[PDB]
């Protein structure tokens, strides 16, 4: 199973995915994730779309 | 009420509250509730509670 990264989107507050062409066309509310850990340093990570 | 809107950030909006007597103040996690009127987004105006 493939799974594609998903993005918030500030205007309309929901998770939706990235990959606009093949992607999954679902949007998840906000409370899906929620961080309480330190974040992956910027620099570590890799940078799409 | 007075004036009510959004805010650039993902979560929280902005309200103010008008005439209160001095000795009052709030803590997070209070409640309000109020009946306020709006305008949808095709220009006609609309009633709610939240």
């Amino acid at each position: 199973y493939r799974l594609a990264p998903y993005g918030f989107n500030n205007k309309t507050r929901r998770w939706e995915c990235l990959d606009t062409k093949y992607g999954t066309k679902r949007t998840y509310q906000a409370d899906i994730f929620v961080a309480t850990d330190e974040d992956i340093p910027e620099s570590e990570m890799t940078e799409v779309y | 009420i007075a004036a009510m809107y959004n805010n650039d950030d993902g979560a929280t909006f902005q309200m103010e509250i008008g005439g209160i007597h001095t000795n009052a103040a709030l803590a997070a996690g209070d409640k309000l509730q109020c009946i306020w009127r709006y305008l949808d987004v095709n220009g006609n105006a609309q009633a709610a509670e939240n």
